[PDB]
């Protein structure tokens, strides 16, 4: 019947759902965990540029309180 | 890493671009009392990749032509497909363009390029005229979209696409805003030139202006482009009108959400073209220039307004 | 790289050589359409988004599609293989000129506010609703005035 | 809801630009302090590099005013590495 | 010449916490210790050189590192739960941890 | 600095082509064209390099007032491949 | 100017925005606004025939604010006399030009 | 820079494409009335540039002015068109 | 009015049009909002408000901004 | 023209002159520039023959790169000083761009020669505006940047133009095209004294403008482009004759009539500012000009040229009057000269 258009609807969907959780999972774990820190105005670059330079090089590293 | 993210986001998208032209051959199929591709593979599934090759292998003709343009258009058309789904606001989309709605508007335009010089090269009469009539439809269609998102933007402060998921985290903005969801989704349907909205490669009205002398590796490339594109939109209307869920404990919902609206959109253009028969040339602008464009100008004012009388100005982050 | 500003300037400067020598008005088009790519990189560039989008969705986008639309209706008849070589001419010259100042990216950004929570661009052309409010008036006029001169033009 | 929504918005916005308004201070101390560093660090290496040259100041105002004109980024970092010079250069219009 | 100040001279203790800690606790740092930096900000906009309110600066700084030190010693937890939380999120918005915030402002409101 | 050396000369490359038809009135008018971009691009940049926000107005109003003196200058265009069936600039030589 | 409609109509559609220092939007001063205003406070009652001799100190400086090119001159001599005292290995960068340092 | 690195792949996918496409098989109109319709094209294009910014001048203090000016241009602009229409210019 | 019907029903796009064009051009002028959306985008904190110096006789600010005196968005709150 | 339109249009050649004289933005000046050269162009094409279209499109080129150029002087010294208009510091080079593009609009000496072609294909009336109320605009924008402009181009574009205009009127037979050349060499006199005294470039101009406006509505009333055309006023109108020869002798510079006094005064202003090498030779092809007007005269009035029968039909005829203005224009024009002292 129309059981059968869903065989290749399923090879398109499962293939734009991967890169959905492809691009938000090669965030998380270049990043530390931590969800890529969105810079959209300078402030916040500056924030993590300062980050950067607190800790080792990269931003996502986060000292705290015990520091 | 950020190169597997490049292939994840591509292949996955060719190979979804793939099988919508298989569940193109078969919902229209089955609309029409008949079971579509099934023999070659299992259900049809190895349908897509057997053309390809054949469209590859098939002689590419150079006809007796501008032959840089004539190359060069398809290759634009695809470059700009597949580039339009970078910033795509995803969850975490692959590259945060603080002005993306502006970039996917701009490729969207440069894709006119494409046809044009493609009919200009060709320098057959047919193709001529297929350029001719695209490069109006189509900007006209430009002007309407550019305008329709310009009302959403000022609902949702930024021109990022990332800021629509926080826009959008207690309801779709189709409720506001359905007038123009409806005339987004009619833009839509001129942009990919699909069927309502064809007339670029009426084949029946005139034979396939854009590709007339175009075979085999060409073909497909803008073939591949127009394909790609069809999710592109939907996938396009499915963030800035309707909302799928989103959660940052968990980002994958929203992708499934995602998935789930773009393939009914998907489905519905699909399902307009064997439904209806197709515009005129002249109607079809006059749709724009006059059905639509008044209608399209005088929300935005109310979307203008609207936000000041209820000071609901939005912010800007 | 440095360079970078230079080297698109460069590709800017050949790009409207080539509009200078004049080829098909097709291929004109072509050319301004290269070039008004490399000016949206430049004005980027220097920080200003808003302001490269502009070039791009009023040149790259209608600006050179209608002269593309015009030339299809006045342009009919296709030496641009000549005017390719005089191209390289000018290339080599140009290069050459500036291999003068060779034998006799240092300082872009300027001067910037590392801390700032409302400047970029666009906002600055946004003061056109305020405080500027002569030129976006007399911008209309000028819309307003020119439909009624391209409708009597063409009558 | 939307009328409702930005107006929500609009204070979690107003909060966190106030969050920042108090953090500034802390930030505009560190600023200056590692500004002027990196044009005394330049001073040394200033007073190392041209000192062979005649008629060499070490360093003078391209004015005549005394005020103090803030270090244009070139200045800056000019000296200091190439990356260094790009990172402040094209490092904002190129995402994190 | 340039008169440019010595190290010696701008050499102090410094924050160098992540910036997500500062977010954090931004507000409760608006609130303890407004007095200094206000003053700071009057030299150096008055007076227009950077020169001129160094000194003031440090005292800036001084002011802050003791504000963490009483909120180590007192409520460090909390507050730890708070910036880790905050971290975690890409523009670090303060509305995705509430829950966390109210234990960490509720005990240096009882405490501090 | 030499980047604008390079959009000034390029004015006038796109200068020398204004004023050296060759046979096409839209190669022309296309030329002409290349002028408001480079005037475009040069006005923009320096009003970017000296954080002039309150000139940015102008870098727009030139490309407005530009697009519609280009509008004019096309429908004359048109009106004479109506009128002589080309644009060729010799038929344009009644008035002697 | 040529006709003055707008002092006497007391309008200011075209002079509010003529000089860098001129107010910018949301308060954010423009580059070299600590000279045009020296340069033209200055140049204030004193016509140009006078304004271009004696207010001369403030025209060499707001010269090189915005050209900034007497900086590029000493600083790219800088960089070529340095590249020769490298040439002879009497000098190169130090871990002054890079190093670690405070927020 | 993560932009241009994208970009070029995206090239370099299309240009593969049509090579391999080459490579692998070797065993006069009068559109005056759309002349029209492509100017005001032009002339909209370019309002709806100058009506891009709204969406920083929605924040401007000054909201009452942003709104009598965005209302005016849109409705000047509005008339122009209505005026083809009055004119039959378009038709 | 009796052509407003029809227009109503032939050619509806027109009316809806215009109607909507006017009362874009009327809900701002009466609303019980209008003005605050010059305050609300007024209040939006983007730059940093620099001190004053506590010369005397001012009834400004006292110091901490927690302090009783100065200006109060509690209209924005519970808006 | 739906009279709407001729309001619109009408409006933006009157907007596009003001915007230039009242600002002091350059920019606001550029665009006032920009907006005179959008509005002429419609009404140049009214007639819409195939002469007309060349003229447009030769206008609309010479006004366009000339308008770029003035553009181009604004954004340059936009680099060189922040502000947006000309000052005692800006670099020559930018200034000359300036003379040299606004010499153009103007039409000025070696850029003299799209004016002589353009008045040829346009009406008589498009005539006036376009040689008259689009100088206004062009001249203020130097009149005002006086002080800064180099003495020694003006004069070189002066004299070239007191030449050319003189020598292209000796040959014309065109009416339309001797008033082109006859404005090119006024102009002429125009641009010799702004460096010195820009107060007299006002009068050499208002004079004109007296002068032109009277002598086309006169070309027009009879509507001829021929000066055998004017020649047969005799016949279709005979009050004209006396009149119209005045005002072209008042054009030319002979000394009882109004036109002596613009020359006069300018004689006067550059013998004090020591011209006198420069002064004394513009003087005497001045006196070049006045011979083809004369040669007109000749065929116009004091020699009575043959005319044709089916003239006396149009005598029967009423007369549509001529204006009131040509009077008013006409004697202020022929005789103020009594006036002088108060006019500088
Ligand atoms: C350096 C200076 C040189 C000057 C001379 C040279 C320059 C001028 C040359 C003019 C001619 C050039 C050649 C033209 C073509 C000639 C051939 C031709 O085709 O003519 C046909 C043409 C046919 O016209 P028409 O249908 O017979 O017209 C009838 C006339 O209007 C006649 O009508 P009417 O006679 O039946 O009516 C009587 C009326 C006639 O009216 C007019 O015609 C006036 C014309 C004024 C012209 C001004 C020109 C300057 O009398 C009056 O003028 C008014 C008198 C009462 C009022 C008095 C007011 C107070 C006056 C006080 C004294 C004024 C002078 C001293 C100043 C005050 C004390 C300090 O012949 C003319 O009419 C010529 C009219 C102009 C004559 C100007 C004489 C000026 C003498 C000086
Ligand atoms: C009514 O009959 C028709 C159809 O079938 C029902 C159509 O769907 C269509 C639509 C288009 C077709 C003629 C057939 C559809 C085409 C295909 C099967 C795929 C085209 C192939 C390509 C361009 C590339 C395919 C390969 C890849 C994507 C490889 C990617 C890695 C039309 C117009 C038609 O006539
Ligand atoms: C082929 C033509 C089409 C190519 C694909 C479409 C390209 C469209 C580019 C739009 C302009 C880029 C843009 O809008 O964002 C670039 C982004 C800066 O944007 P923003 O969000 O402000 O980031 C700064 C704060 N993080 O970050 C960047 O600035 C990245 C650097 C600029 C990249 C611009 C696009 C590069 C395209 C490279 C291929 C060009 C091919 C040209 C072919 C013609 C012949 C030369
Ligand atoms: C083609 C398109 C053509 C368009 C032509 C537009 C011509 C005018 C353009 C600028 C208009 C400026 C209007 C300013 C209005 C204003 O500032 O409002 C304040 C005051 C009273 O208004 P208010 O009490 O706020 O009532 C509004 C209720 N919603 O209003 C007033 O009392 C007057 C305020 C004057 C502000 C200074 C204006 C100086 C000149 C501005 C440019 C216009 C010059 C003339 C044209
Ligand atoms: C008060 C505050 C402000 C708000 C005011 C709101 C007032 C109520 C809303 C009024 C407007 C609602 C409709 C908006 C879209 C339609 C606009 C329109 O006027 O239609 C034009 C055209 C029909 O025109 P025609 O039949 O030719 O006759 C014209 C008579 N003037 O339309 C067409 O012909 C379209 C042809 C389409 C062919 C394909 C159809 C596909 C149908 C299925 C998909 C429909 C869209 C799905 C969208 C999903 C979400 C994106």
């Amino acid at each position: 019947m129309w059981f059968e258009i869903l065989p290749g609807l399923a090879i398109m969907g499962v293939c734009l759902v991967i890169p959905g959780v492809s691009t938000a999972y090669i965030h998380k774990f270049t990043n530390g965990g931590k969800e890529k820190r969105v810079a959209r105005v300078q402030y916040q670059w500056y924030l993590m540029e300062r980050d950067r330079r607190i800790s080792g090089v990269n931003r996502y590293y986060v000292s705290k309180g015990l520091e | 890493m950020f190169f597997i993210n490049i292939l994840t986001l591509l292949v996955p998208i060719l190979i979804a671009m793939a099988f919508l032209t298989l569940v193109e051959r078969k919902i229209l199929g089955y609309m029409q009392l008949r079971k579509g591709p099934n023999i070659v593979g299992p259900y049809g599934i190895l349908q897509p990749f057997a053309d390809a090759m054949k469209l590859f292998m098939k002689e590419p003709m150079r006809p007796l032509t501008s032959m840089s343009l004539f190359i060069i258009a398809p290759t634009l058309s695809l470059t700009l497909a597949l580039s339009l789904w970078v910033p795509l606001p995803m969850p975490h989309p692959l590259i945060n363009l603080n002005l993306g709605i502006l970039f996917i508007l701009a490729t969207s335009s440069l894709s006119v390029y494409s046809i044009l010089w493609s009919g200009w090269a060709s320098n057959s009469k047919y193709s001529l005229f297929g350029a001719l009539r695209a490069v109006a439809q189509t900007i006209s269609y430009e002007v309407t979209m550019a305008i329709i998102l310009l009302s959403v933007l000022l609902m949702n402060g930024s021109y990022s696409l990332q800021t629509l998921i926080t826009t959008q985290e207690h309801m779709w903005l189709l409720l506001p805003a359905w007038p123009m969801a409806m005339m987004w989704f009619i833009s839509t349907l001129a942009e990919t030139n699909r069927a309502p909205f064809d007339l670029t490669e009426g084949e029946s009205e005139l034979v396939s202006g854009f590709n007339v002398e175009y075979a085999a590796g060409p073909f497909a490339l803008f073939f591949m482009a127009e394909y790609t594109n069809i999710i592109l939109m939907n996938a396009l209307t499915t963030i800035i009108f309707l909302g799928p869920l989103y959660y940052i404990n968990l980002p994958e919902l929203y992708s499934t959400n995602f998935m789930m609206e773009a393939l009914l959109l998907s489905s519905t253009f699909l399902w307009i073209r064997a439904s209806y028969p197709r515009f005129r040339y002249d109607q079809l602008m006059h749709l724009l220039w006059k059905n639509f464009l008044p209608l399209t100008l005088a929300l935005c004012m109310w979307h203008i307004s609207l936000p000041i009388f209820t000071a609901g100005v939005p912010p800007y982050m | 790289m440095n360079n970078y500003i230079f080297v698109l300037s460069s590709l800017f400067l050949v790009g409207c050589l080539g509009l200078a020598l004049k080829p098909s008005p097709i291929y004109g088009g072509l050319g301004l359409i290269v070039s008004g790519f490399v000016g949206c990189l430049m004005v980027l560039g220097f920080g200003g988004s808003f302001l490269g989008l502009m070039v791009f969705l009023i040149y790259l986008g209608g600006m050179l599609v209608v002269f593309g639309y015009t030339t299809a209706m006045a342009t009919e008849e296709y030496s641009n293989w000549l005017i390719l070589g005089f191209l390289v001419l000018g290339v080599i010259m140009e290069v050459f000129l500036i291999c003068v100042l060779n034998y006799y990216g240092d300082w872009l950004m300027y001067e910037v506010d590392d801390v700032g929570v409302m400047l970029e661009g666009g906002i600055g052309v946004a003061a056109m609703y305020s405080c500027a409010t002569w030129m976006m008036v007399v911008a209309g006029w000028s819309l307003f005035a020119g439909i009624f001169i391209i409708i009597e033009i063409t009558r | 809801r939307m009328m409702r929504w930005n107006q929500e918005r609009r204070r979690l916005l107003i909060e966190d630009l106030e969050a920042r308004i108090a953090l500034m201070p802390l930030f505009q101390a560190e600023k200056d302090r590692r500004t002027l560093q990196i044009l005394r660090e330049n001073l040394e290496e200033e007073a190392i590099i041209m000192k062979d040259v005649p008629n060499w100041k070490v360093g003078e105002s391209v004015f005549h005013t005394t005020r103090w004109v803030p270090p244009l980024i070139g200045e800056m970092y000019g000296l200091r590495t190439k990356e260094e010079m790009s990172n402040a250069n094209f490092g904002f219009t190129w995402y994190t | 010449i340039v008169e440019l100040p010595t190290l010696e001279e701008l050499k102090v203790e410094e924050v160098k916490v992540s910036s997500a800690v500062l977010k954090a606790a931004a507000h409760h740092y608006g609130a303890q210790c407004d007095k200094t930096n206000k003053e700071f900000m009057l030299c150096r906009w008055e007076e227009k050189d950077p020169r001129r309110c160094l000194k003031e600066g440090k005292l800036v700084n001084g002011c802050a590192l003791n504000f963490f030190r009483q909120i180590k010693s007192h409520c460090a937890e909390p507050f730890t739960e708070y910036w880790t939380c905050l971290d975690y999120s890409n523009m670090q918005l303060f509305r995705h941890c509430r829950q966390q915030q109210a234990k960490f402002d509720q005990c240096v409101l009882d405490k501090l | 600095p030499s980047t604008f050396f390079n959009l000034t000369m390029a004015f006038s490359l796109s200068l020398l082509g204004t004023l050296m038809f060759r046979s096409h009135l839209m190669s022309t008018l296309l030329c002409l064209e290349g002028m408001v971009l480079s005037l475009f691009i040069m006005t923009s940049v320096t009003s970017l390099n000296s954080n002039s926000m309150s000139s940015m107005p102008i870098p727009i109003t030139i490309l407005v007032f530009a697009a519609c003196e280009a509008a004019v200058g096309l429908a004359l265009l048109v009106k004479v491949s109506n009128t002589y069936g080309t644009d060729y600039v010799q038929n344009l030589n009644l008035l002697q | 100017p040529f006709l003055d409609i707008q002092k006497k109509l007391g309008i200011s559609l075209d002079r509010h925005f003529m000089f860098l220092s001129a107010e910018q939007p949301y308060k954010n001063a423009a580059r070299c606004h600590a000279f045009e205003k020296e340069w033209i406070e200055c140049a204030h009652g004193i016509g140009g025939t006078r304004a271009k001799k004696e207010c001369k100190i403030e025209f060499d400086d707001f010269e090189e604010c915005l050209l900034r090119y007497k900086t590029m001159r000493r600083m790219h001599d800088i960089k070529k006399q340095r590249e020769k005292l490298m040439k002879e290995g009497k000098y190169t960068p130090p871990p002054h030009h890079s190093g670690r340092e405070e927020p | 820079m993560n932009l241009y690195t994208v970009i070029f792949i995206n090239i370099l996918l299309s240009l593969t494409l049509i090579l391999v496409a080459f490579w692998l098989p070797q065993m006069l109109p009068f559109s005056m009335k759309f002349f029209l319709v492509a100017i005001t094209f032009l002339l909209f294009d370019l309002e709806i540039a100058l009506l891009l910014p709204l969406p920083w001048a929605i924040q401007t203090i000054k909201t009452s002015t942003m709104m009598i000016m965005a209302f005016i241009l849109v409705t000047i602009l509005s008339l122009g068109l209505a005026y083809e229409w009055t004119q039959k210019g378009l038709e | 009015s009796a052509f407003l019907k029809n227009a109503w029903a032939k050619e509806p796009v027109l009316v809806v049009s215009f109607s909507v064009w006017g009362l874009a051009i009327i809900m701002p002028m009466i609303s019980p909002y209008t003005k605050y959306a010059s305050m609300i985008n007024k209040a939006t904190p983007y730059n940093y408000p620099v001190p004053v110096r506590d010369d005397g006789n001012m009834p400004d600010v006292p110091s901490h901004p927690q302090d009783p005196l100065g200006p109060s968005l509690d209209w924005l709150k519970n808006l | 023209m739906n009279p709407i339109t001729l309001a619109i249009i009408y409006f933006t050649i009157f907007l596009g002159p003001v915007i230039t004289m009242s600002s002091t933005n350059l920019m606001l000046m550029w665009v006032g520039l920009e907006f005179s050269l959008l509005a002429i162009i419609p009404m140049l094409i009214n007639k819409k023959n195939p002469r007309s279209t060349e003229a447009a499109t030769k206008y609309f080129v010479t006004q366009a790169t000339a308008s770029m150029i003035i553009l181009l002087a604004i954004v340059l010294n936009y680099k060189q000083l922040g502000t947006w208009m000309f000052q005692q510091q800006t670099n020559g080079l930018i200034l000359n761009m300036t003379l040299m593009a606004l010499s153009m609009k103007l039409g000025l000496a070696p850029f003299h020669f799209w004016l002589p072609e353009v008045t040829q294909g346009i009406p008589l009336h498009m005539g006036l505006i376009l040689l008259t109320w689009q100088k206004i605009a062009p001249l203020s924008i130097l009149i005002q940047i006086y002080p800064l402009l180099n003495s020694t181009i003006i004069l070189m574009l002066a004299i070239t133009s007191i030449f050319m205009g003189a020598w292209g009127g000796l040959n014309q037979t065109q009416m339309r095209k001797i008033m082109a050349y006859s404005s090119i060499a006024h102009m002429g006199w125009m641009l010799a004294i702004l460096p010195y005294n820009p107060s007299l470039t006002l009068l050499n101009l208002m004079i004109y403008i007296i002068l032109t406006a009277p002598m086309f509505m006169a070309l027009m009333l009879n509507n001829s482009m021929t000066i055998n055309s004017i020649s047969l006023l005799w016949n279709k109108t005979p009050a004209m004759l006396t009149m119209i020869s005045l005002m072209l002798l008042s054009l030319g510079g002979l000394p009882p009539l109004t036109g002596f006094l613009p020359k006069w005064i300018i004689i006067t202003e550059l013998m004090k500012n020591n011209c006198l090498i420069m002064a004394t030779l513009m003087a005497m092809m001045a006196l070049l000009n006045l011979f083809f007007y004369t040669r007109l005269i000749y065929s116009t009035s004091l020699t009575m040229f043959p005319t044709n029968n089916n003239s006396k039909m149009m005598t029967h005829q009423t007369k549509t009057k001529p204006n009131l203005m040509f009077s008013t224009l006409a004697i202020m024009s022929t005789m103020t000269l009594p006036l002088a002292p108060q006019l500088i």
